RNA sequence: AGGAUAAGUGCAUUAUGUUUAUGUGGUGAUUUGCCCUUCUGUAGCCA
RNA sequence: CUUGAGUCUCGUAGAGGGGGGUAGAAUUCCAGGUGUAGCGGUGAAAUGCGUAGAGAUCUGGAGGAAUACCGGUGGCGAAGGCGGCCCCCUGGACGAAGACUGACGCUCAGGUGCGAAAGCGUGGGGAGCAAACAGGAUUAGAUACCCUGGUAGUCCACGCCGUAAACGAUGUCGACUUGGAGGUUGUGCCCUUGAGGCGUGGCUUCCGGAGCUAACGCGUUAAGUCGACCGCCUGGGGAGUAC
């Protein structure tokens, strides 16, 4: 479910507020909570929560990553939150469910997906 | 493509000076005039093949209408081919 | 004879260049067998993305007619111009250099989406109070 | 279903009979096949290949497939006089315009098929599939009109309605 | 994907089942494979094509009742 | 009574509204969802005319900074 | 016998309900759509219908019995109204296509029905 | 995005997913036709 | 002569070609700031990368192919061919009025001309992906499968025999033969006022009647009725190679 993190209760930069970022891929989600003017206040992942395989991208693996970072960032003491989502990777709602159980008010799901303007040709990999 | 003002020189000078465009002497003169616009383009790079297909239509037909013209009236034929420097 | 509904926008610090450039385009058009249908300056506007930084730019819709020869001379100038950040210019096939359903949306741009400056005195000179000056 | 010429009383000219199989557990084939050409002993259209659970049904299938459930091009009287080529379902029979009645020669069982078919009067070579299960089509592809009667005034037959229509 | 505006002041969901602009709608039909220039037009762009089967499905339900094959 | 042929403001609802143009944000925006972006033809219910031209006009516009092209502006 | 022409107009004035698509092989008797609904030419069907209704009259002295076929889940009530007798026979809802050549079976199931209908 | 008025509403790994080892060749019970109904199953009309 | 064909301005659509212009986003990268251990890969995985502070993330710059979406049974080209969008040059099509010539026609050995792709001569470019080569993983083995690094390549410009699955797997063009409708476009008539109906063309496509096919299927853009002229075939293996 979890691995080592910052505290729930002490003091560090004492910022009162942040923005959160969910980087969702086909295999992992990276959830990194940041300062509202642009400096990281903590991170987790679904693989650093103890999931592997296809299972690393399921909504319940996206959840436990999000609840892992969301704990840690109370040492910097957030009280209100806004969120960015950036990817087509699964469980884009389950990570929000965890941030609201950490006590946060969720203030817009601002889509800034990392899709290019087509970009580069993709890997050969498989035959269909 | 052929301007109205290039068409107006050509109409006034060759065939009848009131809107004759279809007579064989003047029809040659029009095709020639669009060749000249196309030879201005082909001073750029020389992969201009999708227009060259179209040049070959205009040339061949011009040449068909000169074969028709030498079977008819000989003055129109020797004037036309010599005054526009055609068949090259 | 051909119609080109040319619309463009210009960077704020450079907007001083446009009142002069348009008046050199109008005298080359009316001097040789085309028309200025309307020439509308739109004022300073909010972009939908900052270009070359800064989230505002100043828009002019020229509403040009010119022959094939003339339009060839204005367009090589306009394409290598430096004041324009970007432009889009349309074809003779169903062209609309006269009367549009953007009549409301122009008035709005000058009225509500502008930023009032010295460059923007120049914005009113850009298509209504024309003086010959720059390129 | 499919309509044919006149006859009175019929001859079941069975020219060939065979047996099929693909026997296995549950759904299977184990039936018989039979081939018959139906006619009146001078000239009629009708050709049927059919199959069933045993020899009695096999033949009754085949006699039904001649008389119905089959596309044919028609004949009139037990004699031919519109000798022309043709194709029906790949099978090609060619007949060049020549004498009626006499000259009849065709190998194997085919001289007997031609007597019930009505085209033993004018006939020429076959091409396409050369098997006796499919080349019996003589009175079909080899006759591209719906009547070919024995009076030579046949070519004035449609004429007499056309010039009265004038 | 979630798309930039869909719900009135978020709750514990994100409501991604609901709205979309045009985020990949002609360019992706097969994963783990290379891209092409002319192939996408018939290989990948089946959006109209899959609407023929949605139309047939609302059609075939009535016709099964009239035939009484329901 | 009256008729008009091959011109603006009659047939369909109007032929002077999304003829071909791109310089107006509003004609494009009748056909744009709240995320600032183009949606399918079923969604928009544009006349056939208005769509074969709207395919060029939404790109023209995006490119002239009338619409927000990209996802950092959506 | 103007009487056939009254009924054709009296029926025909529903002006269709189906889209402006029609069977190509019917094209002669079809008038142009009004706002995407098919409309038959009403006048062009009135000469056909009078020829048909006299031919039906001539067979009345030949007649054995009539069989109304083409019945289905929407056409049955319209056949119910047509027959007004048991000199003319019909079904209500559906019809099994073909009876004419496998009559052998069909008469054998009629005998099974009436035996077991009398026991019931 | 003019406007986020969460408006202009119509979908979520952007649905087209699938390493999962292989094993020579041909043959074989619904029958010798030493073949049950053709019977209105053809414009006449029949078993 | 027009009944065949050819031509001028007007009106209309499009990714045809060649050269110009132009915006923004991921990967990739550098910098500064913040911040802590996995990231990645997959059916599970190791190889790879990372504590020299990776991954993610804020701000700003970089750099080069590509250009999503509207996008579709769509549209353009001579078949293959062509995809952001526009201009400049210019080809080709599609409508319609005024006006013009009057078989100037059809087909096409010979023929010159012309590339999907890679290959390729020399030049620019290489962010991502990737043959090989390395090493994992797969398994009766693993060159195939599936993965990671990674170089040439992919990407442009002109050039060389235009190669092929060079397409409707269907020669050309043209006359003739029941249509209906979608997509989508000139235009005559209607309250243009319903992407609408009717008059008449247009490409592109579904459906199906006479007819055509062995079967699927084709059917007004034929695979029907034909017409002229050309290209080409005559069982397989061996061989599309040899000479």
């Amino acid at each position: 479910a979890k691995a080592p993190i910052r505290a729930r209760k002490r003091v560090r930069k004492q910022v009162s507020d942040g923005v959160a970022h969910i980087h969702a891929s086909f295999n992992n989600t990276i959830v990194t909570i940041t300062d509202r003017q642009g400096n990281a206040l903590g991170w987790a992942t679904a693989g650093g929560s103890g999931f592997r395989g296809s299972r690393k991208s399921t909504p319940f693996a996206a959840q436990v990553a999000a609840e892992r970072c969301a704990d840690a960032v109370k040492e910097y003491g957030i009280k209100n939150l806004e969120v960015m989502v950036k990817g087509p990777g699964p469980g884009r709602e389950s990570t929000i469910r965890a941030l609201n159980a950490a006590g946060f008010r969720i203030t817009n799901i601002t889509d800034v997906t990392p899709i290019p303007h087509n970009g580069c040709r993709p890997p050969k990999k498989r035959r269909v | 493509s052929l301007s109205t003002e290039a068409t107006a020189k050509i109409v006034s000078e060759f065939g009848r000076d009131a809107n004759d465009t279809g007579s064989t002497e003047v029809q040659v003169a029009l095709l020639t005039a669009q060749i000249n616009h196309l030879q201005g383009h082909f001073a750029e790079h020389k992969k201009d093949h999708h227009s060259r297909r179209g040049l070959l239509r205009m040339v061949s037909q011009r040449r068909k209408l000169l074969d028709y013209l030498k079977r008819k009236d000989v003055a129109r034929y020797t004037r036309l081919i010599e005054r526009l420097g055609l068949r090259r | 004879m051909r119609h080109y509904e040319i619309v463009f926008m210009v960077h704020p610090d450079q907007s001083e260049q446009v009142p002069g450039m348009i008046e050199r385009y109008t005298a080359a058009i009316t001097g040789a067998e085309g028309k200025i249908h309307r020439l509308e300056d739109w004022g300073r506007r909010q972009l939908a993305y900052p270009i070359n930084k800064l989230h505002k730019a100043h828009y002019v819709l020229m509403n040009v007619e010119a022959p094939q020869e003339v339009i060839d001379e204005l367009e090589t100038t306009f394409r290598f111009n430096d004041a324009v950040i970007r432009s889009m210019v349309m074809r003779t096939k169903h062209a609309v250099t006269e009367a549009s359903p953007m009549v409301k949306a122009k008035d709005e741009r000058r009225e509500r989406r502008d930023d009032f400056a010295n460059e923007t005195a120049d914005d009113a000179e850009a298509g209504d109070s024309e003086e010959e000056e720059e390129e | 279903a499919h309509i044919e010429k006149q006859a009175g009383e019929l001859q079941e000219k069975l020219i060939a009979v065979n047996r099929v199989s693909k026997t296995v557990k549950g759904g299977r084939i184990f039936s018989f096949t039979a081939l018959t050409v139906v006619g009146d002993g001078n000239g009629r259209v009708g050709f049927g290949y059919g199959k069933a659970r045993e020899v009695p049904a096999a033949i009754q299938k085949a006699m039904e497939k001649a008389r119905r459930n089959m596309i044919n091009v028609a004949l009139n009287n037990g004699t031919l006089q519109h000798p022309v080529k043709g194709v029906h379902t790949g099978s090609r029979v060619f007949m060049q315009p020549a004498s009626e009645g006499t000259g009849i020669i065709a190998g194997g069982a085919m001289r007997a098929v031609l007597e019930v078919a009505g085209v033993h009067n004018v006939l020429a070579k076959a091409y396409g599939s050369t098997n006796p299960i499919n080349v019996v089509r003589a009175t079909i592809d080899g006759l591209e009109n719906m009547n070919s009667p024995e009076m030579v005034a046949a070519k004035r037959g449609k004429s007499v309605e056309e010039i009265l229509g004038k | 994907p979630v798309i930039k505006v869909r719900e009135n002041e978020p709750f514990d969901v994100a409501l991604r089942r609901f709205k979309r602009s045009c985020e990949k709608a002609g360019v992706l039909a097969e994963v783990r494979r290379r891209e092409f220039y002319e192939k996408p037009t018939t290989e990948r762009k089946r959006a109209k094509a899959s609407a023929v089967k949605r139309h047939a499905k609302k059609l075939a339900r009535e016709n099964a009742r009239r035939t009484r094959l329901y | 009574a009256r008729y008009f042929r091959r011109r603006k403001f009659c047939r369909f609802t109007a032929e002077g509204v999304q003829e071909i143009d791109y310089k107006d944000i509003a004609t494009l925006k009748n056909y744009i969802t709240e995320s600032g972006k183009i949606v399918p033809s079923r969604i928009t219910g544009t006349r056939a005319k208005y769509q074969r031209q709207l395919a060029r006009a939404i790109k023209r516009a995006r490119y002239l900074s009338l619409l927000p092209y990209t996802d950092r502006h959506q | 016998a103007t009487v056939s022409m009254r009924d054709m107009l009296k029926a025909g004035v529903h002006f269709g309900h189906q889209t402006r698509y029609w069977n190509p092989k019917m094209k002669p008797f079809i008038f142009g759509a009004r706002n995407k609904v098919h409309i038959i030419n009403l006048e062009k069907t009135v000469p056909m219908f009078n020829e048909a209704l006299a031919e039906l009259n001539k067979i009345a002295s030949r007649k054995g019995k009539i069989l109304f076929v083409g019945t289905k889940r929407a056409a049955s009530e319209a056949v119910k109204d047509a027959a007004l007798s048991c000199d003319q026979f019909f079904v209500n809802h559906r019809w099994l296509g073909g009876m004419l050549t496998n009559w052998k079976t069909v008469r054998q199931s009629i005998k099974r029905l009436k035996d077991l209908e009398t026991q019931s």
